[PDB]
């Protein structure tokens, strides 16, 4: 490469200056960052850049100097290779297909028969109609928001004589459990034509979610036993477990195998007992099998992952969208690329709540979502003292109060003008226009000579001056002194009253539980004990520490 | 308390226990009540509470709740203090690369892993994938895929294959290897294999895998899973006035940390596309690093006000940061600081301190006192009497200012005599009364410079003041011996005035009987301060032991000397203020008062001397008037011959007789003669024109002008400085060094019109902007040395080698510049060195050679010494007490604790700041006196001719007189034709050789017919025609132009005899035939003959640098342009292939290995020829020599003897004196490191640089056993490289680039014993040089009990 | 500060060819055949210092 005769002239000359390292870089190397970067690499290894005795020192080195000289002979062949977070993002960003115009709509559909196969897929479940019997049952009852189950449908009274229709249909499917899956057709066809509440029906996914997780662990305790742990072979227990998974064959007339492997399960042999006893009743906790749950819940789960396959990308389009719409705000104290996080998940905030049936293009309400989360997140974040965002607004309105009124009235606004022209008491719009400051950095650059900073003449106000400490300690001496002038009955009771010397301060009754005496007794002798230390030859120390 | 600091990685189970409280929120306070909003940047919760005691609520705030954790806030009641030690935890959702440990160049992630930066970086950004044990199927541990390459690969190789992708591939990478695994694997091919650099950096990393297994690290610790957050008030908010916080720009990065982190979260649980989490990952990722250093991968962010944010690496690193800046050098109390005044009436030990700037340094002592007294009755009555100056704190504070010292500084401090501590005295002003003769210690004048006080507090700090760093103990300049207690300007001057003569005052002649007399009659007015008169004086000696034996006569001397005799202690002679009494004579006038009558004599005499020529100075009126500077009135014509010279070259030019450059050369040197006659002109019309009478006609004496005087006696002043003023002020020069032609022909006295004024301020502002920055850089090279020399400690009073230097005098060209007495005083000898017929047992081993041995030395006139040098100090770890021999300034014997190494780099860096800050440039024998000639390689033959010729190639030739001393030094070329020869004891008058650098001989050993064997012209000589004598040359080239047929064929001349034999060499068969190089013409012909070296063959036709860049660059240790090579090995010489800017010169040893060649420049005038035997450590070509070869050569004298040398010729260049101890100490640090030549029985690698120290430890030890020790070979290094490699890593990041040494750190795992001067000051503890050194081995006795 | 490309592009981007570049910065020497084979046509000053 020419870059390895630019750093052994370099090291020739002992220096290398902007010309020379325009001069011999790679010709296209259009990236200025890339730029910065390279003679960074070919300065932080030393030699030093500049721009024009020059016996100072060398500082590197021998391990550092074939690094970046590695480093430099890759960067020649480095082609795309701008290796920062807002130009691959552009990149990768620009790089995938903006294939939406109005095919949104195509997007939706597969969404909207991916979201009712997840319905059909719960609504198959018998406990779930349970769950959702009661709560019409509960709603109705006084449990919740008479609408705190469905979300419309395709009317209280009416809808609960609907809602007795349905539990009466799925109350008698339950009695006539062949003869039961014609009934849960029934069952779902007689649902099917309802909308749930997106609350209670995540609610309803979480369970199967549980369900299916609990189904899949009593799997690994049957299996990891000997499956795992034992060893258990892994075909012959496929056809074996699934295939049977109800009888006492699948375990019970497989330990009478005598195999290699069934000369093994004897151990589990009473857990995987157990865990076939649950297996059944979980069947029962679910009402129906664990096989038609589980696939049920596996359709779901593939309408799920078909639903989110899509808003993958049209979340992709929008999100060329947002890097369009986020850079309105680049100088708001906030991070370019944080903007565009923001707007990216406002974006897929207003994907799963976009409509076709308003037949309105996609851009403009999405965009609407990206700049309330935009906005929402720079209230939010970009300032270290949190306002709240109302705070924000009227501090905005404020300014925008503040250029009119400059404008108009020529001089300057002022909080008369201001609670003049705004609604405001005169006063809390002094506190706003007090808060809206930013903190100055403590590392400002001062005006001085020792090339100082703002961080170092920040006083300390909570220190106390060893002059007060040692106008305490010299207290401590003198008090202990004056009271070694008494009884120790005064002592031991202003010791013990105050925190002279000891712990917490009692009160009156655990001074008098410890002297076996009622209160005022004890606040008989502590007058006592002050009258006797007020005249001067036990004052005279005492007061000097008064200056006052 | 505590032993070394140790140093690693930190497990995220360790940073999770640092932390008392994880952060989520980015919240630091409220905004209406500002208390700690959360859970937060600034918690109470974790960070302890925001006040003394108190909960946050409120709801605990006595002290008896001391502990408790409030059952509402959590906030646990205890001090405020606990918020500034508490760390919380951010818990990255993502893991996140160490920037330290991804871009510490070479990146440790990568280096450990094998997979070059790029892959890592390409990885990380998720910018493609990298497997990881991707099972039994294709690929490799570390193999990179691009991203469609791995969507390919999760289809054709579902699963028994994963690679991931971002920090979460690396740290899985770091976890699942093995290190020791791969360190097998690096075995192997390390000794399986044989490519010798793949193998060094094989080995490398070889080395980094044992030390990352040796410490305790885990590679999967340089991914941070966990990220602890400074304690709050670290990174503190604080209010402003007007309700703006301030706050360090860590809480802006801890919160861009946290938002990204919490938004990761949110995304993770969104299931969202993985493009935008991809995104938010890298912004994390860079979160974390602009965290860590910022603008250390990108451009720094940002900052919030357009500047770019610190880090914590910029709180650590930088010129402002943590190390340097508050960690050596910190603010100090009980100090203060004022415009110094003079105060003459001051005793050497005592200072002026104000009252007002003493009643505030010394409260706490006089609060003390007031409360002890019973003055008053407590601390708070005391704090108001001295708040209103009672009278009686002036008594407290005269009884607390008595036996008290304080430290007075100066603003730069480049020697350590410019901290000393005084006796204060409590004066009336504001102002400082700083003794008059410390001024030249502290180089300061009264033009408003300010000085700061100290108060030592402790005891053990108040005996330091008066038993170290007192002004009394410190007369001498720690580089070299001599008093800087010299006096000055009126002091010297009053001298001057006082002890001189006039040929005619007032009482000439009068018998007087004692100085007691001469001051009565000075006094009384009836006789001058300077009339000739006999007075008798008893003057003391003590030669005797001890005792003085007394002495009185009638000198015939002066009132003045006279006077002065009565000011001088016991044991001084007359001598010594019988003279003029000038500055440099008044300085050895003290010298001497030292080395007779130790310190306290010389400590009472400087300050009479100081007092008595103040008050003769007084007494003198010496005034200044503009009639003092007397024009000479040759000034004039010698002006017009100027002139009339320059219009004679300004008509010569225009005439056509030379050129333009020619015509100002000549003007110039016109104007320069001129200028130096008008100068000796002024000059004569000035000392000696005082004409006075003596009984009768008249007499010239030494002339009593004013300006005269201040320049004779050394007060103020030169012949240039005068001249200005009373001569011409001669060319000014422009700032390049441009000399302007027309001269400035005026001097200050009269006139300077508008254009000379205008010639002058170019130089003048050169000048000045030249001194504005050798101010501003001031003390750059003492900086440079304290940290390549600084942890040397005399440690040891003996070693007991027998190895040192051969010291002498520095006889070079005429008369020596140095004698043996000043570089051999104060050296402990290395042997035994008996007198030139030896004798006797002259000087014992390990003498100190004070005065009366240097006595000795130059009454017997010994002109070599073997004298002990630090460099070849056998101690471990530091020098013994006589491998350092005598310790200036205290003058008696370097006691173990002394800092030698400071004191080493302070005594090479304040001299050099009286050195220029420019780097600038600069036939017959007339041997001098009588004497005999000596002879160095001893090979000559007398011609036919009958004078002598050097058959030898570097015979060097002495002249040395009955002496026993060498007088005269030179190098003799190869074979001049010597008028003198060898042995031949001649005197003054009489050429020792004569030459010509036209005649270069190629003498042979016999004498008889050249005939020529091996020449055929047209491939190796030329037809050099003889048209100057009538006959024909055949002239000796290489192949530069002819044919290559014969051209490496050298032209052979036969010295044969008459009959045709072949005569040899006498000592060696090879016959004396010659191998001829070019540049020697050939005048002979083939079948002739020639006398006992004829001439065969001819070979026909002082600048240095001195500015203190060159004690830089001959401290550093560079390699020179022009580097003369040397002989490698001894034996024979070979040339052989040409013409490639090497030619091989190959070496055939005696005995050894006979096929050694090298290399040479044939570009280079090779001047050495092919059948003498080399010497090993001899020269070859001659140039300028390069440290490194001479060290790898001829030994560790040999590049110390030349290191000393050349930084001597730099430092005597200027005048400016320092002793050779302190550069033999910056020597010693600079050749610390030895290289593995055998591994042999040892145990370090191959070819590994390793310490010095540590190889001649082992080695010795091994020695001592029965296994063969490594056979080391001393390397050597440049003072920014020798101080590059420190053992401490905290002294390292101190003033080297602090990632480096702490990454490093890091991984290796080092622990650090603190046991340097510059360790120990940054953890607050004692230095282990000098009062804390007793305690420093105290401690390490007590560790290892 | 970019590289330094030669002098003489920015000549030819001025639409200057050749011949008239070296007709701007150059002199003349004429060589001619005035029956000895290529006469030079001499002049006095040019022959200074040579
Ligand atoms: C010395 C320096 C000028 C040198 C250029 C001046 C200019 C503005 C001064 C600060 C501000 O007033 C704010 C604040 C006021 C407090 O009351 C006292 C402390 C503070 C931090 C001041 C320190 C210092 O005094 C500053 C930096
Ligand atoms: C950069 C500028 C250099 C001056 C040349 C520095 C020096 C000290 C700084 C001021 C002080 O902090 C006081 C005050 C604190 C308020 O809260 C914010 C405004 C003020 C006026 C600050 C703004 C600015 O930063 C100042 C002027
Ligand atoms: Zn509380
Ligand atoms: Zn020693």
């Amino acid at each position: 490469s020419q870059l390895k005769l630019l750093v052994t002239r370099g090291k020739e000359q002992g220096y290398l200056t902007y010309a020379e390292v325009n001069d011999h870089l790679p010709e296209d190397i259009v990236d200025s960052d890339q730029i910065e970067d390279i003679i960074q690499m070919i300065n932080d290894m030393g030699i030093q850049v500049m721009e024009e005795l020059m016996l100072a020192e060398n500082t590197a080195d021998e391990d550092a100097a074939e690094a970046a000289a590695q480093v430099l002979s890759s960067v020649e062949s480095e082609i795309g290779r701008t290796t920062d977070p807002v130009r691959m993002y552009m990149r990768e960003m620009g790089t995938v297909e903006l294939l939406t115009r109005e095919g949104e709509i195509d997007i939706a559909k597969r969404i909207e028969d991916g979201i009712n196969q997840v319905q059909c897929s719960v609504a198959e479940y018998p406990e779930a109609i349970t769950y959702l019997l009661e709560q019409y049952d509960r709603v109705e009852a006084e449990e919740a928001r008479l609408s705190d189950l469905i979300t419309g449908f395709v009317d209280p009274e009416l809808a609960r004589e609907k809602f007795a229709e349905l539990r009466a249909q799925y109350v008698v499917t339950r009695d006539t459990i062949a003869t039961a899956q014609e009934e849960i057709l029934k069952l779902s066809e007689v649902f099917k034509q309802f909308r749930l509440v997106p609350k209670q029906f995540d609610y309803l996914v979480n369970s199967m979610r549980v369900m299916m997780d609990r189904v899949r662990t009593q799997e690994r305790l049957i299996m990891k036993l000997c499956v795992e742990q034992c060893k258990m072979p892994k075909k012959n227990f496929i056809t074996l477990f699934t295939g049977n998974e109800t009888s006492d064959t699948w375990f019970n007339a497989a330990i009478a195998m005598n195999k290699p492997w069934s000369e093994k399960l004897h151990d589990v042999s009473e857990e995987v007992h157990r865990a076939l006893q649950k297996l059944q009743q979980i069947e029962e906790e679910t009402g129906l099998t664990i096989e038609q749950v589980k696939d049920i819940n596996r359709r779901m789960s593939i309408g799920e992952a078909k639903a989110r396959r899509a808003k993958k990308e049209m979340v992709e389009a929008n999100l060329r969208l947002v890097i369009s719409i986020a850079k309105k705000y680049t100088n708001r104290g906030l991070q370019f690329l944080d903007l565009i996080q923001e707007g990216n998940i406002g974006l897929m905030k207003a994907v799963d709540k976009f409509e076709y049936r308003r037949g309105y293009k996609f851009s403009t309400y999405a965009t609407w979502w990206i700049r309330q989360a935009i906005t929402r997140s720079i209230a939010d974040q970009a300032r270290t003292i949190r306002i709240p965002v109302h705070m924000i607004e009227t501090i905005n309105k404020l300014n925008r109060i503040s250029r009119q009124m400059l404008q108009e009235m020529g001089r300057e606004p002022t909080p008369e003008e201001l609670a003049e022209r705004m609604l405001m008491p005169e006063d809390k719009i002094r506190k706003v226009l007090k808060i809206a400051k930013e903190p100055i950095s403590m590392e400002t650059p001062i005006g001085d000579d020792e090339d100082s900073h703002l961080g170092d003449f920040i006083e300390d106000t909570t220190l106390e001056l060893p002059l007060d400490s040692a106008t305490t300690e010299s207290l401590r001496a003198a008090t202990h002194d004056v009271l070694a002038g008494l009884t120790a009955r005064e002592a031991k009771v202003l010791r013990m009253r105050f925190g002279i010397d000891m712990n917490t301060d009692y009160t009156l009754e655990e001074v008098g539980k410890q002297f076996d005496v009622t209160r005022e007794r004890i606040r008989q002798i502590e007058a006592k004990a002050l009258r006797k230390l007020r005249h001067p030859s036990r004052s005279e120390v005492l007061r000097s520490f008064l200056d006052d | 308390e505590f032993d070394a600091i140790k140093i690693a990685l930190a497990s995220p189970d360790m940073i999770r226990s640092w932390s008392f409280g994880e952060v989520k929120k980015p919240e630091t306070i409220n905004y209406r009540t500002f208390k700690p909003e959360r859970d937060g940047l600034f918690c109470a919760r974790i960070f302890g509470p925001v006040k003394d005691y108190e909960c946050l609520c409120g709801k605990y705030k006595r002290l008896k709740h001391r502990g408790v954790i409030c059952e509402k806030c959590g906030v646990e009641v205890t001090q405020t203090k606990v918020r500034r030690e508490r760390m919380g935890h951010i818990e990255l959702a993502s893991p996140t690369a160490h920037i330290w440990f991804l871009k510490s160049l070479p990146s440790r992630i990568g280096l450990l892993l094998d997979m070059p930066l790029r892959d890592i970086e390409r990885v990380l950004y998720f910018e493609s994938y990298v497997v990881i044990e991707g099972g039994m199927t294709n690929l490799e541990r570390q193999q990179i895929l691009t991203e469609e390459q791995y969507l390919d690969a999760l289809e054709e190789f579902g699963d028994e294959f994963d690679a991931k992708m971002g920090a979460e591939a690396i740290q899985a990478l770091l976890k699942s290897m093995d290190l020791e695994q791969e360190c097998e694997q690096l075995r192997e091919e390390l000794n399986e294999t044989n490519s010798e650099t793949k193998r060094k950096k094989l080995t490398k990393r070889i080395k980094l895998l044992e030390a990352f297994v040796q410490s305790g690290n885990k590679p999967e610790w340089m991914i941070l899973t966990v990220l602890p957050v400074l304690p709050p008030d670290l990174r503190p908010l604080v209010p402003l006035d007007g309700g703006r916080f301030a706050t360090s720009d860590l809480n802006d990065l801890y919160r861009r940390v946290i938002n990204r982190n919490n938004r990761l979260k949110r995304l993770l649980d969104l299931a969202a596309p993985d493009i935008i989490v991809r995104n938010e990952k890298r912004m994390l990722q860079e979160a974390v690093d602009a965290l860590l250093d910022n603008g250390r991968r990108g451009r720094a962010i940002t900052g919030s006000n357009k500047r770019p944010l610190k880090s914590l690496a910029d709180m650590i690193k930088g010129k402002q940061g943590r190390f340097r800046q508050n960690l050596l050098g910190k603010r100090v109390d009980y100090s203060g600081r004022s415009v110094i005044t003079v105060g003459p009436y001051l005793r050497l030990h005592q200072c002026g301190l104000p009252k007002k700037m003493a009643l505030e340094l010394f409260k706490p002592f006089i609060y003390g006192k007031l409360e002890l007294r019973g003055l008053a009755t407590t601390i708070k009555a005391a704090k108001k009497m001295v708040e209103r100056e009672e009278a009686v704190v002036w008594d407290i504070l005269d009884e607390v200012i008595r036996e008290h010292p304080v430290l007075l500084n100066r603003a730069p401090t480049l020697h350590r005599l410019g901290i000393q501590a005084f006796e204060p005295v409590l004066i009336e002003g504001k102002a400082i009364q700083l003794h008059p003769l410390v001024c030249a210690a502290y180089n300061a004048d009264f033009d408003g410079d300010q000085m700061a006080v100290h108060v030592p507090l402790t005891l053990e700090a108040q005996l330091e003041a008066r038993a170290l760093m007192m002004s009394t103990n410190n007369i001498l300049s720690p580089a070299n011996g001599e008093p800087i207690i010299v006096p000055s300007q009126d002091v010297v001057l009053g001298l001057y005035y006082m002890t001189r003569d006039c040929v005619n005052a007032k009482g000439e002649g009068m018998v007087l009987t004692g100085p007691k007399e001469a001051e009565r009659l000075y006094r009384s007015g009836l006789a001058s301060l300077h009339a000739r008169v006999k007075v008798r004086i008893t003057e003391y000696e003590k030669d005797a032991n001890g005792e003085l034996v007394a002495k009185t006569s009638l000198k015939d001397t002066t009132v003045g000397r006279a006077i002065l005799w009565m000011i001088v202690p016991k044991g001084l002679p007359y001598s010594i203020v019988n003279q003029a009494l000038g500055k440099k004579a008044i300085s050895k006038m003290l010298n001497t008062c030292y080395r007779i009558l130790g310190l306290k004599p010389t400590v009472i005499f400087a300050d009479q001397i100081m007092y008595t020529g103040f008050a003769y100075a007084a007494r003198s009126g010496a005034s200044v008037g503009i009639d003092d500077m007397v024009i000479p009135e040759k000034k004039h014509e010698i002006i017009s011959e100027a002139e009339a010279e320059v219009a004679e070259i300004q008509e010569q030019f225009q005439s056509g007789l030379v050129t333009a450059g020619e015509r100002y050369n000549k003007v110039i040197d016109i104007w320069a003669a001129a200028n130096d006659r008008v100068s000796k002109a002024m000059m004569d019309n000035l000392q000696t024109e005082t004409v006075i009478n003596r009984d009768g006609q008249e007499e010239k004496q030494v002339s009593f002008n004013s300006i005269y005087m201040m320049a004779d006696s050394g007060a103020r002043g030169s012949a240039a400085q005068i001249r200005q003023l009373a001569g011409m002020r001669g060319l000014m020069a422009k700032p390049d060094g441009s000399i302007i032609e027309t001269p400035i022909t005026a001097n200050f006295r009269e006139g300077l019109n508008v254009l000379q004024y205008f010639i002058s301020t170019h130089g003048a502002r050169k000048g000045l902007a030249d001194t504005a920055l050798k101010t501003a850089n001031s003390g750059y090279l003492t900086r440079r040395l304290v940290d390549v020399a600084q942890d040397l400690v005399v440690t040891e009073d003996d070693c007991g080698t027998h190895e040192g230097i051969m010291m002498t005098p520095v006889i070079e060209g005429g008369d020596v510049k140095e004698p043996l007495r000043d570089r051999v005083l104060g050296r402990v000898t290395a042997e035994d060195v008996l007198k030139p017929g030896t004798a006797d047992i002259l000087v014992p081993r390990n003498t100190l050679l004070h005065e009366q041995w240097c006595d000795l030395l130059e009454e017997n006139s010994v002109d070599a010494v073997k004298v002990r040098s630090v460099v070849s100090c056998d101690t471990d770890f530091g020098v013994c007490a006589h491998c350092y021999g005598r310790d200036l300034a205290r003058g008696h014997i370097i006691n173990k604790g002394e800092a030698i190494g400071v004191i080493a780099a302070q005594s090479i860096g304040e001299p050099g700041t009286q050195l220029t800050m420019r780097t600038f440039h600069i036939s017959s024998i007339q041997v001098k006196n009588k004497g005999s000639i000596k002879l160095s390689n001893v090979k000559s033959v007398v011609n036919s001719s009958g004078k002598l010729v050097i058959t030898s190639r570097n015979t060097e030739l002495k002249l040395i007189d009955e002496f026993g001393r060498t007088k005269e030094s030179y190098k003799v070329p190869y074979g001049a034709v010597l008028a003198k020869g060898d042995g031949e004891q001649v005197a003054g008058g009489e050429t020792v050789a004569n030459w010509d650098p036209h005649t270069m001989p190629v003498i042979t050993e016999v004498s008889g017919f050249v005939r020529f064997t091996d020449m055929i012209d047209g491939q190796t000589i030329t037809r050099q025609t003889d048209e100057l004598t009538g006959l024909s040359s055949l002239v000796v080239l290489d192949s530069a132009e002819r044919t290559a047929g014969g051209k490496d064929l050298r032209p052979a001349l036969k010295i044969v005899d008459a009959q045709g034999n072949d005569v040899l060499i006498p000592g060696t068969d090879m016959p004396a035939q010659y191998f001829l190089p070019g540049k020697a013409i050939v005048q002979l012909e083939d079948g002739v003959q020639i006398s006992s070296g004829d001439t065969l063959a001819r070979i026909p036709q002082k600048d240095i640098t001195g500015g203190l860049p060159r004690v830089a660059d001959l401290f550093e240790a560079r390699r020179p342009k022009e580097p003369a090579i040397l002989a490698e090995i001894s034996g024979i010489v070979s040339f052989g292939k040409e013409t490639k800017g090497k030619r091989r010169l190959v070496i055939t040893p005696v005995d050894g290995s006979d096929p050694y060649e090298e290399m040479i420049p044939k570009w280079r005038q090779l001047n050495v020829f092919e059948g003498e035997r080399v010497e090993r450590g001899d020269v070859i070509s001659d140039g300028p020599e390069a440290p490194h070869d001479i060290l790898r050569l001829r030994g560790v004298h040999a590049v110390t003897r030349y290191i000393v040398n050349e930084v001597q010729d730099v430092y005597r260049l200027q005048g400016v004196k320092i002793n050779d101890k302190h550069i033999e100490v910056i020597v010693r640090q600079m050749l610390r490191k030895a290289t593995i030549v055998n591994a042999g029985s040892s145990d370090f690698l191959e070819g590994e640089q390793v310490e010095y120290s540590r190889v001649k430890i082992a080695n010795r030890e091994l020695e001592a056993n029965g296994k063969v020790g490594a056979t080391y070979s001393r390397d050597l290094l440049g003072i920014t490289k020798a101080s590059l490699a420190t053992e401490s890593f905290i002294s390292a990041a101190s003033f080297q680039e602090t990632t480096r040494v702490l990454t490093e750190a890091a991984v290796a795992g080092k622990r650090d014993e603190l046991r340097g001067l510059k360790e120990n000051v940054i953890v607050g503890r004692l230095i282990p040089a000098g009062t804390g050194y007793a305690y420093h081995q105290d401690r390490m006795r007590r560790r290892a009990a | 500060r970019r590289r330094k490309l030669p002098a003489t592009i920015i000549l030819r981007a001025l639409n200057y060819t050749t011949e008239q570049i070296l007709d701007l910065f150059f002199e003349k020497v004429i060589f001619e055949i005035r029956d000895n084979k290529l006469q030079m046509e001499l002049v006095p000053e040019r022959l200074r210092g040579e």
